[PDB]
This record gives C-alpha cells, structure tokens and sequence, in this order.
C-alpha cells in the first residue's frame, strides 16, 4: 500500500469466552539471507562413530516460521489458568499475518559496515498447502516464536535430509531434490502483507488430568468377588482353589490391563547419585531400534510408561523430555549438570501406566509335571494388548503442540512420542526468503550471476489460534492440587525478565493436576 | 579462541577470573574488556562485578555450568576467549 | 502504481488438465547498459582463414529476452511426464510478464564503488510484433531465460548482421539500419510493469514416439506377393523372373521410401577411438554449402537421417546437435573432450531415416549390352522423391522450441534443422533497455551529450505457456521403454545443485519412448 | 594473465595445484587466494580442498578437461591466473 502506512497492529492477548479460548501473539523477525541465494547439497559421513549420523540432503535459501511450540501462544498465567480449570483442550484454528516488512541493505567498505532501507525490495512468501514438501516442523527442533513477547528472533533456515546410499553421505536413484522456487509465492514490498488462515481437523482432546484410582484397585474394597483362584495343589496333585477376597486386589480378577512397555535403565537425580554406576558412556547401553542397518537412540520411547515413581528420585531418563533453563547457543556440546536443565516426570499417570524402568511382569516359561517344577520368567519388554489402556505423554509449556502423522498408509495410535497432537495435515510449512538482487554486472555471460548486494529482512508476524476447552466437572469433596507460584525466599521473579533483561524460566509446567476417578 | 575451564567445589563459591590476550599493546593503548554470561544454572541470582574489567568478580555462584565470554578489542585487533566454572 | 508496492508474484508450476498443460516460470533478470547508450557499426573481416566469417551489422543498446529452450519453460520431472506419457505436444499460447523492476545508481569514486537505487529512472520495453526487425531468437544462441528457477540471469545484447560486400567487412548499397527507438514503447518505473499476450499458429504436433517397424519389413511375412521380380537372364539372353516369396524383404516391392540424406563422416566415440583417423583438422574435410561466393558448415545438416546406428559408436557428428554439460563462459576457445560434452542419438528413426555415414544406395550407371555387363553406381547423396517418409529431428530438453521461417516467399517443408516448430509468427522478440540519465551538463552544445550516469536494472519476468497434446492410443501388450532416473552408485543427484550450488544435468533427455507401428 | 596448462593419464588422479603471482609482496603481507572450478567432466564429483591457500588438492579426478580460475588480490593490486587440466 504505502511506505508511510503500517501494513498491519500489534495484538498479543489471551480472550476466554466459555469453552473456548484465542490465543494472539505478534513477535518482531529477522529474516537474514541464507546460503546467499543458493541451494546446496548437504552431506555428512559417520559422525561420532555412528552412521547413524550420516545423511544426504539439501539446504535452501529460504527460512520458515515455526509456532509448534505452546509458549508461542500461552503466557505462563494463562497456562496456571489453563491447567488448574480444564480437563482438556485441542487446537480448533489458526491465523498467520506477516506484515510492517522491512528490507535492509547492508554495505561493508573499509573496517566501516553502513546499513540503509532498500524501498523497492521484495520479500517472497508461500505456504506449502498440499504438502508437498518435507515437513520439518514437528520434530523438536529450534527457531519457534519466543515465549516472552517482546524477544526479536532470527529465522531457521530450511533444510531437508533425503535418502543417503548404505549409511553413507551419498545419495540414491530415489533421492529427491525439491526447489522451493517451483512453488507460487506472494512477493512484498515494504507496504505489502500476507495473511494465512488455517483449520485443525477432528482431533481427540489431550487429557489434563490425572487418574485417583489405580488400574488393578477398581473394584470395591467391601465386597468379594464371585470368582475363585488357583492356589496350589494337594499332596496328591489335586488343583485347589480359593474365592477372591474383598479387598485383596493381588488376587481379584482384573478386566484391563496396563499400556505397553519397554524397559529403559534408571538413574538417580543428585540427591542418590552416589548410588548410580560411576563414569559410563550412556550411548553403548541406551535403548536403541534398527532401520536400514543402522541403529538410532529412540528418545523418549513410545507412549504407555511413566519415567519416575513418585516420591523417588530415580528417573528413566531415556523415558524423560529435557528441556534448557534458557536458550542455547547453536551447535554447543558442553556437558550440563542437571542444575541447569529442566527434567520432566510423568508420575501423575504412575497408577495407569507402567514404570519404566522396572521389569513389566512375569510369565510362565515351561511345562510343570510331577517332575518338573512351575518356572517363571520376567519380562522386560510387552508391547500392546486388547483391553489395555494407559495415558499419554503430557504437554508442557515449553514443549511441541503438534506432528505430522508420517504418510504411508499404516499406523497405530498416532500419538507422537514427544507429545502434542498427532496430525494428517499439519499447519502448512510458511516459507519466507529475501528476493535477491544482482550487484553491479556490466557484461553478458551465460552463468548465472554470483554478485548479489547483501540484504537482510525485518518484520512482525502475528499468530491467532483458537482452542478448544472441556469443563471439569468433578464430584471431589475436599481440595484438588493446583499448580502454584510457589517459591521460598526468591531471589528474582520466575517468568520475568531479571536485571541483565534475560526471561528467567525455572520450571517446566505440565497439564496434570485435577483428577478424575477411573 | 580459546577454552580454558575451571572448576570448584564444597560451599565456598565466590570466585574472581581474569582475562589473558595474546599480543599485547603498548601502555599507551589500553582494551575495553567486556564479559558475558552466556550459561548458568536455572536457579543462579548471583551478580557481575567489574564486567568492564579484566577481573570479573562472582558471588553467590550455586552448584552448576556457567559459560563467560570475555571479549576483547582495541585499535584494528577484535578478539575474544571462553571460559567453563563447574560448580560441585 | 507504488515504490512500496510490488507489481507482480512469482509463479512457477505446471498444471496438467486433460489434453492441454500449462506451464509457468518465473526467473530474475538483470539487465546491463549495453553500448552505453550508443548504437555501434560492428563488423569483421577472414577470421580463421574463412571469408564465411565477414560480416556487416549493428549492436545496439538493447537487451532481449529469449523463452526459447525447453528447460526454461519444463522442469525435468515435467519432461519425464510429458514423454513416458504421450505421443506428441505443440504449443497452443504464451503470456509474458515483466515487473517488479529495480534502477541501479553506479557511482565509482576513489577505489569504491557504491550502488544506490534510483526511483525515478525508467525502462523502456516494446514487442516487435510486425516482425520488422531482424529476428535472431531461433537460432540456438545464449541467453535464454535459466533452467533452474533460482538462478539469476543477464539478458543479452540485441545485435544483427546485415548484407556486406564481397565476403568483406563493407556495407552494400542494401545494407539496412534498424533504429529500436523508432518504434512505440513503453516506460516502466519501479511501481510499473508490463504484459503481453500471444497465441501461436496451427503447427502440426511434434512427433514423440518411435516406429515399432521397418519401413521397408512392413509386409505381412506369412503372405507372398502376387509379384514377380526381374531375377536373371538365361544363356541366350532372355530375361528371367520369379516370384517374390513371403518373409523375403530384400526383393519385396515397396510402396514407399526413406527420406532425403546426404553422407556425413562418421566418427567414433571413446570406445572405438583407436579406430579413428588421428589428427585430422574438421573444416577442410566437412560438410560445407556454398553461398554468395563463401562455404559455410551446415550443421546439423537438413532433417531425414539418422545420425547413428543403434548398437554402434560411431557417429555421424555434423548431423549430431551438441550440448555443454554446463554453462560456459563467452568466447571460450578450449578444445573440449565427449567427457563434457552431452551428444544426442537420433537412433530411434532407423527403422525409418537412413544412416547419415553411409551411402544412400546404388543405381544403374549404363546400357547393358551383349558386351557390356550391367554395372551399377552408390551414391552419396539423395533429395526428396515423391512417395518418401521420414522423420524430423526430435526436441530435447535443453534445446530450441521454435524457429522462425524465413520470409521469401518459397520454402518446402519448413522444419528447422535444429528439431522444433517452423514457424511464419513466432512469439515477438521482447526488447528491454534502460532509458539514458545525462550526467552533469552545465553549458549548451549542438553535439549529443556523451556523459551518462552509469545504471543498471533488474527485476521479475515471467513466462506461461500452454501447450495442446497428444493422448497415446496404443494396444502394445508388452511393457514400454521409458526414460528413468537410472544412475549406478550416484555421487550426486542429476538435475540437482551440486554442494557449490551447482545446478548439475548429465543427460540430454529426448522425446522418443513410446511406439507406434507403421 | 597467464594460461598454463598440465595434463595426466593412467588411473592416477590425485593432484594439487599451486599459485604463482608476479610482483612478490614483503612477508608482511600474505594474499588470500581464490580457486573457482569454471570447467569439469559432467561426471565430476570430486572435491577442493584448500581453496584459499596457495595449493589447491584436487581428487576423484575422472578424464575430461578442468579450468580453473585462481585470483591473487592484496592491498591495491588485483589479479589472476588459468589453469587447465585435461585428463586421459
């Protein structure tokens, strides 16, 4: 529209109207330009030994904004009101408003770096609708819209990984190169904007509450059960039987059964970690899957296991999502302590699924006789059974809200391992790069040109979302649990910035605290 | 660059680190050292004394990683070092 | 419109729709100021010892934009689509964009040189629409728009050669100056640009599919014929016939013949390169057209042979179209090896276009008598004769779409050598330059002022073509062959940028798969 | 600007490519060297180690013809060299 005109406000804001809450956040974005306007193949061989590592793939001049993340949309009052009054909540839709872009052209001379506003530059942008690019998205990965509002952030820039030859960093006949140019896009001025809406599909709503049963104690404690045990056997062999006892949930009949699991090794936290095995490199025994003849760490395992035992301090790590205090510097491999990381626990879901890091059970592993005596075994793994039933991985505020179900036809349980909601079709990648401009080229040549003026872009960006609220309607008499802002002697406000202006994080808060009878 | 690291234990925390450049100047010409704290523990209050200094002076340090970045510059010569203080 | 505005998005796609495709790309172009402002007399006189060489003509301060090459208009995966898929296409219209245009300042003052936009200076664009000027966009030179989307492109210098006198460097009485400022254009400042509209001419459908028989095997081989040939004359002179057996093609009559050829020289390539006559200069020993007094080559020679035989190394090189595996630079005069270079097999045609490298056949070539025996003659070269077949040049990827057909008023069968459409209105050649900005000039003069401020421009071009195809109608039982992304342990991915960004391409990729019998 | 030009055969294919610049500035002064491979066998794969230094290793070098293109610059004097390599 115009130069002198904002192509767009500043809304950041929280409106709860009875089952429904919207969520607006408006963040400031560098867009800087990547590769200098080139694709380029990217490889890497085995890396620390494993091949694993290696891959085959291609990065692109183009960055893309990332919002998989909840405190992208959730201020830490807002989540306090979130999971202290709902039993659930699922993302419903999703608007995206890129504006007030601002291209810079930067000039470096003599040990003197000017920096002035090119008014005729373009920015391009497009959504990929149909998906027909790999989605990076939901993987954990950096670069999502900071939690505290007022932070500037930098752009990812988007890269992909194809397919590598033999656990190699060479590519195959199926690697597939995709340009990002081969797509339409909305090219922006200073003046100009974008606007993308977007709607989630039919999603089962995550459940923020935790169970004030046990699994195996269902039935009532006053009554026994009509059904009779195996108990042993007479002098003679004859089998002997005994009725189930009010009470006595060891032996009463059950109808469901615990989710699946898979053992994971447990280490205590600080105050035992004079229990723990001293100096052991974790990677040579960690829980590892095979795939096209390389093994791969599977963090955090698959739904169904709770990673602590409420009231120890021995986690199963493997089993755990750990987060940083604070924003990391890219590519650091220091070796943190635990006092300055978040670690997550699960114990609220401990009376429906199964520890991690204990044996799931025992079963019978022979055929008894009048010589041979009944033999049992334990197991450390079992995977799903009919009439099972667990609790999925629970959300964080500084965790992923979304993934994309991986397209191929067969799947079970679509519920990503890192928590969220699993999608078909995700909020479209939103890709962005700066249009490059040629430098002073004064002859004709065939090749294409190299020389481009170094620029850099600018703008905010602005994401709407509506989610949608179940009610807690409980029966409880007495008090529930509810997340607190509970801190003895603070030194400086949690969630706040401190004096240097740094946002101070200390916890991670989770969505488990009212309950809710089997 | 460099990367010295540091470590210290039992309650005693306060600590003091200094700032070592190679290619020294003449007495004349004097660098404006600045130090940044790029890495602490989540529950780490502390303060920084003498940031603008060689001698950048700590206190109330609670067990945990701390990551520094000293940098330092002067007349045509920008440079800067790392620093690692592990608290048991 | 506005500074801040943009006057154009990017679009690049294809969009299959039954029998008609649309395909659209955009590209960023950059143009210099050509001549400075100035109209020149070019010419040259014998280079390398050929007056075939001299010529009389005019660069002008114009650049051009050339969409003439298929990778400017398919991507290759598009390509692979089109010739797996159907048995011919042709191009039905063409859309042409020109926005988003950026002036350049360039100001060098004491060892540096700063580049700053100018709002104010304008291009000035027009379409030749009459085909007045001289057309020099279908003869397979550079500058056409790039095959990969990113890569920024100059638009080259509009120049044309008029009549000289006596092979020499010397204007004629003839010699005609086209003035480019003589003709209606349009002026573009930042916030404008321009559009242009185009449909082409019913053209007949290129050919893409192979014979699945032998022109002359097309009897049916169960069945003889009901006639009789000449075989021999007894001892006393009578002539002798007999019948021409079923199955036996060598003396079956025939109702029709291979096109026209003209024997070339065949060499091998690496292979059997030991075979080869060693250091042998090309030119003396070449194919080569005389006119007005000079020999020129004429590669690729005129269409009907085939300038290899399926299962051979050996080729017939003059009737071969050779492409760079890479852009090259202008001017190079490196002597290249077959290991950069892509050279097409027209191999498909066999069955119906006669070998380039051999003789056409032979003839009679005297009165036999009861002296003299009957003695025949080869001949080495052959035209067109009534109740002939042949086949064009098929149309590759990287090469040439369309050929305007020179207006003289009589012409057979106008199909361009270098494969494509023969055209009478082709698409317009689009002239682009920078309007000139006069430096400081303080005091009056009758003389044209020399002192320009140096600029440049650059902006977005975007080009949509709608083609019409062919469907493929075949009853062929057993599997066709197709063009696949067949490479044994890739080292990188064809038609892919390389880790230098790179865009790579080691095949020339043709249009003849599919078959059709006779 | 020079034009040199080298060539190889058999299955050997590992080289390395030096720089010579006329006009020989003092110890004090080191120019950064640039190599850009302008030509190559469409089969090439290959990789450039050492780029910008003086010598430029070159491998997995399958027959055809290379140019490359090494441009010396330093403290106002710009300039560069040709080099082509062709391969049995």
């Amino acid at each position: 529209d115009g130069v002198g005109n904002a192509s767009g406000d500043w809304h950041c804001d929280s409106t709860w109207m009875g089952d429904r809450v919207v969520t607006k956040s408006t963040r400031t974005w560098v867009l800087p330009s990547y590769n200098n306007h080139q694709y380029r193949e990217i490889k890497s061989g085995s890396v620390d030994g494993s091949n694993a590592n290696a891959y085959f793939g291609y990065s692109t001049p183009w960055g893309y904004f990332d919002f998989n993340r909840f405190h992208s949309h959730w201020s830490p009052r807002d989540w306090q009101r979130l999971i202290n009054n709902y039993w659930g909540f699922r993302p419903r839709s999703l608007r995206v408003k890129i504006f007030n872009i601002q291209v810079k052209e930067v000039t470096v001379q003599d040990s003197t770096t000017t920096i002035a506003n090119n008014l005729t530059s373009t920015v391009q942008v497009f959504t990929d609708d149909d998906y027909q690019l790999p989605y990076v998205v939901g993987n954990g990965t950096e670069g999502c819209l900071p939690a505290f509002p007022p932070q500037v952030f930098t752009l990812p820039q988007y890269g992909y990984a194809t397919l590598n030859r033999d656990n190699g960093d060479n590519p195959t006949e199926r690697s597939s190169f995709f340009c990002l140019e081969y797509f339409p896009s909305k090219m922006l001025r200073t003046g100009n904007n974008f606007e993308f809406t977007y709607s989630f599909e039919e999603v089962p709503f995550h459940c923020s509450f935790a169970p004030s049963q046990n699994l195996f104690k269902l039935a009532n404690p006053l009554v026994d059960q009509y059904l009779y045990r195996f108990v042993s056997t007479s002098a003679t062999g004859a089998i002997q039987f005994q009725k189930n006892l009010a009470g006595r949930y060891a032996n009463t009949y059950k109808n469901w059964f615990p989710g699946p699991m898979g053992r994971t090794q447990g280490w205590n936290t600080s105050s035992g970690s004079s229990t723990n095995r001293v100096s052991v490199n974790n990677f040579s025994v960690s829980n590892r899957m095979n795939l096209e003849g390389a093994s791969y760490q599977v963090n955090p395992q698959p739904n169904g296991m709770t990673n602590t035992l409420q009231g120890s301090n021995r986690y199963a790590l493997e089993n755990t999502m750990i987060f940083n205090a604070q924003n990391a510097t890219p590519g650091t491999t220091s070796v943190y302590p635990e006092d300055n990381l978040l670690l997550t626990s699960e114990s609220e879901t401990q009376p429906v699924n199964r520890v991690a890091y204990n044996t799931g059970g025992q079963m019978a592993t022979n055929a008894q006789n009048a010589t041979t005596a009944p033999t049992v075994g334990t197991y450390n793994l079992q995977e799903v059974l009919p009439g099972s039933v667990w609790m999925e991985r629970d959300v964080y505020l500084q965790g992923p809200i979304w993934a994309k179900i991986p397209e191929t036809g067969a799947h079970f349980h679509p519920s990503p391992a890192m928590g969220g909601f699993g999608l078909k079709h995700p909020p479209p990648m939103m890709l962005i790069k700066n249009t490059p401009v040629p430098g002073n080229i004064t002859s004709f040549s065939d090749v294409p040109v190299s020389s481009f003026i170094t620029q850099y872009s600018t703008g905010q960006v602005t994401v709407e979302m509506e989610w949608e609220l179940k009610k807690e309607n409980s029966k409880r008499w007495n008090p529930e649990i509810q997340y607190t802002n509970n801190y003895n002697d603070p030194q400086f406000v949690d969630f706040a910035p401190d004096g240097s202006g740094e946002y101070r994080t200390t916890r991670a808060i989770g969505t488990r605290y009212l309950t809710r009878p089997l | 660059s460099a990367g010295e690291s540091v470590q210290i234990t039992l309650p005693k925390n306060e600590v003091q680190l200094n700032a070592y450049v190679l290619q020294e100047p003449p007495k004349g010409e004097t660098y404006t050292y600045d130090w940044q704290l790029i890495t602490h523990p989540r529950d780490y209050s502390g303060e920084m004394e003498g940031k603008h200094s060689q001698i950048l002076k700590l206190s109330k340090l609670t067990p945990g990683l701390y990551e520094f970045k000293v940098i330092v510059e002067g007349q045509n010569a920008h440079g800067e070092g790392y620093v690692n203080v592990t608290v048991k």
